[PDB]
C-alpha cells in the first residue's frame, strides 16, 4: 500500500533527454555456473545473446563470472549509483533477454510509487493564480468603507 | 606406460580424397569406387582400422552402422571436430571491448 511505502516524484538524472540521452545502466555482472540446472539458460544466453548485446550498448561493460554457484544472478550498476540485483535462477533465453533489455531501458531511480505522472520545473508561463488576479483595482487604491 | 591423453581435434586433409583412394585400392580397383559396399566385417574393418591409425580420429560405435558405403566414410572424413574448452570457445569468438568473461574453475 502507499502509506506502507515511501514515495517520490518523476525525475531525471541529470536532464537525460534534455542536451543528449545517456544510457544509465553502466556495468552488468552475470554469475553463471558451469554445471547446475538453474544456470542453464543463462548458458544458453552467454553463449548467444551476450555478444550480441554488448555490441547494442558500448556503453554497458558486461561481466561475466562463471563459477559455482546454486543461484545464478545479474547485478545491474547504474550511474547515480544505484545497484539492482536479478535472480535469472531457471529462467529460459528469452525471459533472461527480456530482463536484461529492461534492466538496459531502466534508469537508476527507484521503483517506488510515484506521487504524480508528470514533472514541470516551469508551470506557469502567465503567471501562477494569486487572490489579486481577476480582481479590479479601485481609484486611490481605498479600502471598502474607508473615507480617504 | 600410459601415453599422453590425445585430444579430440581433428582437421580434414586437403588430399584425403587421393589417401581414401589409395587404402580402398589396397584394402579391396571397380570404377565408380564411392558406391563399394562395406557389407562385409572383414573388409569393412580393415579400411576403418587403417584410416583410424593414420588420420589419429575413429569413427564412434554409434556412427559405424551409418557407415554403408565409402561415399560415408568420406564423408565423415572432411568433417571438422574442434576440441576446447568452452572459456576458450567465449574468448576466441571475438569479443566487444565492453564483454569480459572470466572462469573460476
Amino acid at each position: 500500500t502507499a502509506r506502507g511505502t515511501p514515495s517520490r516524484f518523476l525525475a531525471s538524472v541529470l536532464h537525460n533527454g534534455l542536451g543528449r540521452y545517456v544510457q544509465q545502466l553502466q556495468r552488468l555482472s552475470f554469475s553463471v555456473s558451469r554445471d547446475g540446472a538453474s544456470s542453464r539458460g543463462a548458458r544458453e544466453f552467454v553463449e548467444r545473446e551476450v555478444i550480441d548485446f554488448a555490441r547494442r550498448n558500448p556503453g554497458v561493460v558486461i561481466y561475466v563470472n562463471s563459477r559455482p554457484c546454486c543461484v545464478p544472478r545479474v547485478v545491474a550498476e547504474y550511474l547515480n549509483g544505484a545497484v539492482r540485483e536479478e535472480s535469472i535462477h531457471c529462467k529460459s533465453v528469452e525471459e533472461i533477454s527480456t530482463l536484461v533489455q529492461k534492466l538496459a531501458d531502466q534508469s537508476g531511480l527507484d521503483v517506488i510509487r510515484i506521487r504524480k505522472p508528470f514533472h514541470t520545473d516551469n508551470p506557469s508561463i502567465q503567471g501562477q493564480w494569486h487572490p489579486f488576479t481577476n480582481k479590479p483595482t479601485t481609484f486611490r487604491g481605498l479600502r471598502p468603507r474607508e473615507v480617504q | 606406460v600410459c601415453p599422453p591423453l590425445r585430444s579430440r581435434a581433428y582437421t580434414p586433409p586437403e588430399d584425403l580424397q587421393s589417401r581414401l583412394e589409395s587404402y580402398v585400392k589396397e584394402v579391396f580397383l571397380p570404377s565408380n569406387w564411392q558406391d563399394i559396399s562395406l557389407e562385409d566385417s572383414r573388409l569393412k574393418f580393415n579400411l576403418l582400422a587403417h584410416l583410424a591409425d593414420d588420420l589419429g580420429h575413429v569413427v564412434p560405435n554409434s556412427r559405424l552402422h551409418q557407415m554403408c558405403r565409402v561415399r560415408d566414410v568420406l564423408d565423415f572424413y572432411n568433417v571438422p571436430i574442434q576440441d576446447r574448452s568452452k572459456f576458450d570457445e567465449l574468448s576466441a569468438s571475438n569479443l566487444p571491448p565492453n564483454l569480459k568473461i572470466t572462469w573460476s574453475y
